[PDB]
């Protein structure tokens, strides 16, 4: 069977790619289950299934496992959703430079053009040192969905 | 020597669980340990037959599985078939010549019988998912990954029978058999029983529950659902079984039944610990063989090995042994599903007037 | 030596019933003798529990009985309790270490298990008619007329077990055990097995049916009908049991299963005849104790003894033994109910004219 990657290409279905991601999002968390997320996903595989739809399903599954007995699913579902939202905007996990991004966004009319008028490339690169993108790993799932939504 | 009906009238309430006077009259109006009478009544109420479960839809599910998942399922089935094959005969052969109270003798015979229903249900599942059941059955005896643990498990059973036979034929003491010296120690016989019960406890409370994870992990994917119904019925019996061996081990270890037995329990505390630890490592290596060609949605080597460490700590603590693994949360919580089965309008202004704004 | 899981991969279809390789894998997709697989399925379908039977009206009926009819019933009950107490454990202890085909091993465990329900049902009946069941149970061991009969049945069981232990520990041949010479003959062990099965056949096909007459004779008078319901369920099981021992004995005797066994069967044919005749002779003596204080409507010492002679001829002929008693019609035919389940007006004058007076 074949899945459809984010970049359009296709490769043989490999569940280890899913174990890797979930093991990552559950690392450090207490009383979470990789097996639970995969099974509660009830992910229906078909030939050519998009790898993006696969990830959104395991996000919903991990998000609905938030309970009193297992509170840390709020961070498992958040880390999965941040990972999904990173790919949605950049095509990768690593965010670009603040300047390269603002230039592209101001050019698309999605940002205000005053950003380039008030801050220089030397200043933008100085604020990219202020940024700590690992603070995306301190959100709860409800926080990430309000960001995305 | 063992007698099927001892002539001496003994108060069955004062007899020990094992090695006392062989039971004569089977009465169920009183018990020394009522745990076994409750287990009989509960096992009798759980009575099921394999044919009463629809497993015909599982053939489609099985053939649709990937080839490495056919391997996972069919290997866990051969191992199950082997385990409950030993469990079919052995509790009767190894324990009946030693039991000295009626409520425990009947329980062991009810326990062993319920295992034969499990053996029959494995025949039911096999003939309903594969084309030639002979392929599955004939592989169980020759298969290396099973045979290694099969001969290890049966040894504790075989040795208890053998020592029991010498204890009946010759009696306690030092003897001579065809130029060779043979010493029959009742204390060593009590030791071989305790070690056997510990091995049986790990068989039914760890080894089988590791297998239950594989049977139910397919059911969590709505696959092999006829099997799962049968395995779920088995797990309900298998819960009663390990409880029996638990109460036996604890009654022996606490010295309630036999004061000498409490001493023997402490001399074996190291052997029993290594016995359980060996079982957990064997099931981990078994998991390494199950997923060697790939994993499935919800189950891999790591997940299953975590359950091995999880369930092992629980079982060993229940029999008073130190925990060999780190404290861990349940790595497959989904398995527990299967293992345990207009406004009052009136106003009072005077009451409101009692108020200063 | 006996092993709970034999290492050898053997064609279980070609093994003999007994003394072959101990069974390893319990499979039920094939049988050498399908009689035992059919016996298993039928015994599993007859599964009943004693508590599901209404016996509350039996307390009043029993206490209303005359003193001598209380004696008949409670004595026939104690004898039943003793017989199915032996039958609960003995087929497991005496036959399981010897069986070498799986369908027979599982049948013996199913057979023995169904006997444990009988033992539980006797406890159910006893505790529902008497005030202190301890009085009834404690008499079984001390009563002279019952304890005497226990030694006759258990001897064939005990002797087979002991010889079985020597054959497992030492093997066949001449040995020396603590200054004594001990010769272990497999032909003598096969001889001890056959004689034991003959005694069990006489127990289940003659001795118990003598008891069935007493339980049902009270029911024909609409008394103790809760007991009768249970005894009828037991008799339905007891029909399967004697069928099992019949097929074992006949397969052995014909040499079909073991050619050597056909020879041994003829050497015992006189022992087996005297074994059955003695059993019938013993039940007659038992009838004398039931009616020593008086008889009841429909049953006395003579009536029951005629049934002993009647039922003995049937069973002995079924196992290839000569008939010891005279041919007789069934003296209690009622027992078989319990053991098995506008004128047409037209006239034709022309046709009448075709007639000469
Ligand atoms: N061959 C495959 N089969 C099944 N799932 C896969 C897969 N490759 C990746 N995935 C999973 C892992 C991720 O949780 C999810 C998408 O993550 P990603 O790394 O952004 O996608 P991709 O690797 O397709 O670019 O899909
Ligand atoms: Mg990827």
């Amino acid at each position: 069977l074949l899945v459809t990657k984010r970049d359009g290409s296709t490769e043989r279905i490999n569940l280890d790619k899913i174990h890797r991601v979930l093991d990552w999002a559950a690392e450090g968390l207490h009383n979470v289950s990789i097996s639970q997320v995969e099974l509660r996903s009830h992910i229906q595989f078909y030939d050519g299934i998009k790898t993006s739809d696969i990830h959104e399903t395991i996000i919903k599954a991990a998000a609905d496992l938030i309970s009193r007995d297992a509170p840390d699913y709020q961070y498992l579902a958040a880390r999965l959703a941040i990972f999904h939202l990173r790919k949605k905007a950049y095509g990768q996990f690593e965010p670009p430079a603040l300047y390269d991004h603002v230039v592209k966004m101001v050019e698309m009319g999605k940002y205000d053009n005053h950003l380039l008028e008030d801050y220089t490339e030397e200043e933008f690169k100085q604020m990219d040192t202020f940024i700590d993108h690992d603070r995306d790993m301190t959100f709860s799932y409800a926080a990430v969905k309000q960001l995305e939504g | 020597a063992y007698t099927t009906f001892s002539q001496t009238k003994n108060d069955q309430l004062k007899e020990p669980m094992f090695f006392g006077q062989p039971v004569n009259v089977a009465r169920y109006d009183q018990q020394k340990y009522d745990i076994f009478e409750k287990l009989i009544e509960k096992q009798l109420s759980f009575f099921w037959r394999p044919e009463e479960v629809d497993v015909s839809r599982d053939r489609i599910d099985y053939q649709a599985l990937p080839e490495h998942e056919k391997h996972i399922f069919i290997s866990n089935l051969k191992y199950q078939t082997l385990l409950d094959s030993i469990q079919g005969r052995s509790p009767n052969v190894a324990l009946l010549p030693l039991i000295s109270i009626p409520e425990l003798e009947t329980w062991v015979e009810t326990w062993a019988f319920s295992e034969t229903i499990h053996s029959r249900s494995y025949t039911h599942i096999i003939r309903n998912i594969v084309n030639d059941p002979s392929v599955v059955f004939d592989d169980i005896v020759t298969n290396e990954q099973i045979q290694k643990r099969a001969e290890g498990i049966s040894s504790y059973y075989d040795e208890l029978i053998e020592m029991t036979s010498y204890w009946h034929l010759l009696g306690e003491g030092t003897h001579t058999v065809n130029g060779k010296t043979v010493t029959v120690s009742l204390r060593e016989l009590k030791k071989k029983l305790y070690l056997c019960l510990m091995s049986v406890n790990a068989l039914e409370a760890i080894r089988f529950y590791v297998s239950f994870a594989c049977s139910f992990a397919f059911a969590e994917r709505e696959l092999m659902e006829g099997n799962a119904k049968i395995i779920r019925l088995i797990a309900r019996d298998e819960a009663l079984h390990l409880t029996g061996t638990q109460h036996m081990l604890n009654l022996l270890r606490s010295g309630a039944d036999d004061p000498e037995m409490a001493e023997i329990a402490e001399e074996c505390k190291q052997e029993c610990y290594d016995l359980f630890v060996q079982a957990a490592q064997q099931e981990k290596d078994w998991a390494d063989y199950l997923f060697r060609d790939g994993s499935m949605i919800g189950l891999n080597k790591d997940i299953l090995c975590q359950y091995v460490e999880y369930i092992t700590n629980i079982r060993m603590q229940a029999v008073g042994l130190d925990l060999p693994f780190q404290t861990r949360s349940n790595p497959i919580p989904w398995i527990n599903t299967w293992l345990v089965s207009q406004i009052d309008s009136e106003v009072d202004t005077d009451d409101l007037s009692n108020f200063q704004l």
